[PDB]
């Protein structure tokens, strides 16, 4: 509670704020992380306008503080992205991510032999190499792949 | 007499580039204006000794629309022939003993030349000999660019896909040769390149021919794009998946494709080129297998006719 | 021009009385006096990618008596088709390049109805498509009932056998519901029931039907009684041999049958309808069997011909 | 002005707001029906206080007028939507879902051997209110379910 | 000598109350007090004329941790016996002169019972025969359901799945009615519904049962939730599917269970079982597999061994 | 207790330098002085989904010559667990309630580890899974190196064959490269090539390594020449044999090498080592062989045994 407006949304009493999302990005990281999955008020803004990066995604999650590695399982898809945290109308943290040691859940074995496909186990990938660019190697079957093929299938 | 009369299309290497005009100035013909009985009280021999469907079927309405009958089997579904060590050379000298034309595809190469030294009178059309020729496919493909290009010479042509192992790109590369200033593109991923006595042939004759990595670098100047097949097992499960499988079109490449590029594939298309590229005028895959049953009516007309009315 | 003109025959739904009268009187014609060139120069695809060889043979005997080509396959004995993932969409694309109608059967259900998507202007006829449709058993069914009957409309089918699995009692209920005041009895174990849908369907439509366990109660009113067959992998051996096992017809229960009931089936019959059962007047599956080929003859004459010459 | 309602919400000029999403619908409106897939403008807010009827969510998508047939599908899944397109900063229109004629795209068909599974096609079912339910009978194997056994799978 | 005491062990119709609380009882101390030389010197054949992977490496675990030797096969299509000239008879004449006992699972109902006629005073136990009996899948099972509740009479216990042909729920349910006291509630669709003989001994015992439709209306009263796979190829694949909101559990049905009520399935379970109901302390499907070593030990002990102190 | 007691044994990449000291260590004192009542009472499970009698055999004979028992399978069109719809983590959940120790092959690349995480605390070694690993291949081809060279460092080690596809050459070399000093020769033909990221790797260690196009280029600077199987189904026929005078071994190439040097494969040789090798002293892959009793035994009491004072 406060002034709100949509340009630039505002206050929520005590929760996450994800700003800076890519654009497009938002729905993803709703949909992949399954933040919906709450009963809390989430308040969302998609394709808004921004300094630096001009149009950007972000999303308002109120009384859930996602944290240290929930923050890191975003630096895939959302790495320049602020996560901002809030008590009492005042974002007492502001966290960024960093690229984590295990993604799991998430992504897909493009190879199709691996086991994970078919069967009651998580997908997980050991991560490797920051920004000259990103190999991902399957728990599983042991192979490494470009992360750019494993976010395609 | 036309020079085809009579002879035995094995192999895309023994055909001229006057073999080739003239099929394709009769595949054009048969096209505009049918003739439903020419081969009338012809009887032809269909035999698939390896099963192959899509020819097949090709290749039967083909005979069907000139008129003529089709006696045959389709086999590697034991239908008892090979039983007790009978010979190609011995069944191939009973079977023409009572058909006008043999139509044979068979899994080993050099089997429908064979078939050649046994057959007498009779010609062997040639539907394939395992990975050695496949005229008939080089044929429609030909017509195929003929007719959507205006032309055969002068053409930009990228060859993408398995270029070691496609047959069809490694005979039409040599049909394209037989003609002038050709330019060719080949973007493969290196475990499936284009072997060397093609490249070898293409220097010794002047022809200019480049690789490269996307289909990007080159889409500009494309007038015809040939899409081959991988099939996974020539590479392995990771191999493929990994950033090689990326030989692939989808609609959003053609952006900047000229106005008269077409796409073409010999078919089973399963990846290599996405659903939304069938809706765009360069999709021209079934249009091309459509030419397959003129391409393969001409050449049954032009053997077993000696003269024909134009 | 017909009103099935180039139609796509792929569900008894979709036919209206009047298309179900329409082919039922071509059918009579071309069984009086036949047009062995009608389909002359047409080439039909004749495609089983199940293998139904009664069906087969008589599709394409059907073609054959009114003149066209047939090319195409049986399956399910691996002749080389969805060889690496071709989809049957792009099967379709590629036969409907070249043959003028294509005949199916294939084991997915809704299968004839996507060809349908990909076909163009080729009309697709169904033979069959999984536990959905197959019209062409209806329609020569039909045509059987009104060749004996002389008329579709007032009867009291008796229906017999497994009426929860077979496909063909649930078209024929459907399609003799279309016409007036037709009674069902239908005679079926408890677990192989007639569904409620189709008895829903007649009661919304105030059809009178009823349940009853053993033919002897209603010989005697009956005109037209089909026999199914039940498979015994439906019930397990016990079940089927247990005083379930007696949906079976002998000769001595035709004893007050009226002199027009006729015994229909399908096809293979192995032991529901015993073999004394042929000698009578009464027994009429091989005449119905005949009755395949015109009503499938009229149906390609309606659907290639635009104006027919009754 | 304060009995919280909004805190200052995105009127928005001209677009459709959806409002009275049921709860949890909320999502799955924007994946089914591809919602996100624009550039312009929407802000979500998920289980808002139905201080009226239920807990809820509601989509404003600017610059948008989704309409007729589109509002039609969302019957089955929020049939207790309103849909309000605004032109000039108030409703202009508001309107209620009614079951249209056939689903298409958005559904899959329960029977495994439908050949609808494996190929390039998109569902649609013809939809029946058979008094009690709805039933969905599916174009390619003419298999008719209820609209609960098809809505999981 | 103990009662079973180179007893045939081919049905539980045969075992009385007492004899199933002998093995029970024995099994339970070889699973305490473990005794692995006991049968140390005797070769067990184990005869799988049907494969069941499963069923057979349980019982040969069980016969090396009593110290017993094997020989046997198991015969998907492989190793003659049996062939068709070789009788089941002369193979078992021949067997029951080599081994001390035999184990078989065989595909027709009571070749286990022929066995018995031609073994000697060689014992055979049943591992399955065709629809009719699994007695050591009924012994590990109320081992399971004693071990868990505490006792076998008094129960409250919910069958789901196919009632009609489930073999293991027909045994459970003859075993069961030999103690006091059960109630038993069947959840089937009606397709598949407990036959009316299971049904007619209950109500000369003067057992309670009660028939549902979803677990839901039951999962308060219950102890036991025996759950069974249901069997797609005696169905429709669009019955399968249509059948409620099924007859499959998940965890949130499992919300309202008693505290000691229990999961269990003979298995596979393809998906009448979700994965996350094996993770709540109901499941015990895998600990009911890991009892029929115990079951098996005991059976076997008893048999083969004419008074057991442990 | 020992570092590998009770643990899974399922990558090369999981096992130090010290554990495959310890295993080359214990398997030298087994080989010397036998323990053949080390795992009485003991049951291991064969599972072999992918069948391999070489390997299974191996490991069986192990578990047997330490005295333990054996249950398990192979399946080549056989006995039904894994099915489809029985998934591997419940066969694994079913079985490692059975069992004290798992062996497993299977075709799925990760199946063993997949296992891991459904076994309890029963240990699973991987016989193979997929394209992925064979650490059982790689402990007895080391074993049979220091066994002859009398040291794991400082080798000139070749490998030759097919490079990109052997998985055994690709674990071996991971596994010699956490040694000190060893320089590897990799004769390939360059469509079969060692694969970037082992190369990648050996230079972040530092390790020496070339490319060789001949053993004949090597061969006098060589302690192991480890020869692969060339695998026809990857090559064309005719690529197959165009290579060079190729890459197989004859006595006439061996007059140089080292007095010392020893010729090892991992079995097949169908054709790339002729019979008059085997007669010379270089001769060492049936010796290999039989070193996989050693090391398979060695992994064994290590996992089962929790202090091993042989
Ligand atoms: N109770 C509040 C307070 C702030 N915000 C959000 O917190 C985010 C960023 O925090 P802030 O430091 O207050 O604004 P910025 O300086 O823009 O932070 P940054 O520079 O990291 O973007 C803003 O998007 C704002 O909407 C909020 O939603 N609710
Ligand atoms: N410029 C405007 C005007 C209205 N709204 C939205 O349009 C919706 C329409 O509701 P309205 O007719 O204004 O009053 P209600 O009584 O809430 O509508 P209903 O009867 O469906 O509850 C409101 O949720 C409001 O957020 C908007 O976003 N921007
Ligand atoms: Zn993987
Ligand atoms: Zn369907």
């Amino acid at each position: 509670m406060t002034h709100d407006n949509k340009l630039q949304v505002e206050a929520i009493k005590r929760g996450t704020v994800i700003d800076h999302i890519p654009a497009q990005i938002g729905f993803k990281l709703l949909s992949l992380f399954k933040l919906t999955e709450t009963d809390q008020r989430i308040t969302i803004g998609l394709n808004l306008p921004s300094g630096e990066m001009g149009r950007k995604d972000l999303i308002k999650i109120e009384n859930t503080f996602l944290s240290e590695d929930q923050v890191d399982q975003l630096a895939l898809y959302a790495p320049q992205a602020t996560v901002n945290r809030i008590d009492n109308y005042e974002v007492v943290g502001k966290s960024r991510p960093s690229l984590p040691e295990r993604i799991d859940n998430v992504l897909v074995c493009p190879n199709s032999n691996c086991i994970s496909h078919a069967e009651p186990v998580s997908s997980s990938f050991a991560v490797r190499k920051r920004a000259n660019d990103i190999a991902l190697k399957c728990k599983y079957c042991e192979k490494e792949f470009s992360h750019n093929v494993v976010l395609a299938n | 007499a036309n020079p085809l009369y009579q002879k035995h299309i094995i192999s895309i290497n023994d055909l001229s580039r006057d073999d080739l005009n003239l099929v394709l100035a009769t595949a054009a013909k048969l096209k505009a204006n049918p003739q439903p009985e020419l081969l009338k009280h012809k009887v032809i021999a269909s035999c698939f000794f390896e099963a192959s469907t899509r020819t097949r079927l090709s290749f039967e309405t083909s005979m069907h629309r000139l008129g003529a009958s089709v006696v045959g089997f389709s086999d590697s579904a034991n239908t008892s022939l090979g039983k007790k060590g009978e010979t190609l050379a011995d069944t191939i000298s009973v079977i023409s003993t009572y058909v006008d034309a043999i139509v044979m595809r068979h899994p080993q190469e050099g089997a429908a030349r064979l078939a050649t030294e046994f057959s007498g009178n009779v010609p062997v059309l040639n539907a394939g000999d395992g990975s050695n020729q496949h005229p008939t496919q080089t044929l429609l493909d030909l017509f195929t660019i003929q007719e959507t290009q205006g032309r055969l010479d002068n053409l930009h042509v990228a060859m993408v896909g398995d270029l070691k192992y496609g047959r069809t790109v490694h005979s039409l590369t040599q049909a394209l040769a037989k003609f002038d200033g050709n330019r060719f593109y080949f973007i493969a991923p290196d475990a499936l390149a284009m072997p060397q006595y093609i490249l070898d042939m293409l220097d010794e004759k002047g022809i200019a021919w480049s690789l490269h990595s996307s289909i990007e670098e080159v889409m500009a100047e494309v007038d015809i794009l040939y899409m081959t097949r991988v099939q996974k097992e020539r590479l392995d499960p990771s191999e493929y998946a990994n950033v090689k499988a990326q030989f692939v079109l989808r609609a959003s490449d053609l952006h900047n494709a000229k106005a008269n590029m077409k796409v073409l594939h010999p078919l089973p298309r399963v990846d290599e080129i996405a659903t939304d590229v069938d809706k765009t005028p360069h999709a021209w895959y079934f249009q091309q297998a459509g030419n397959g049953i003129f391409a393969r009516q001409a050449l049954l007309a032009l053997v077993l006719n000696r003269d024909l009315v134009l």
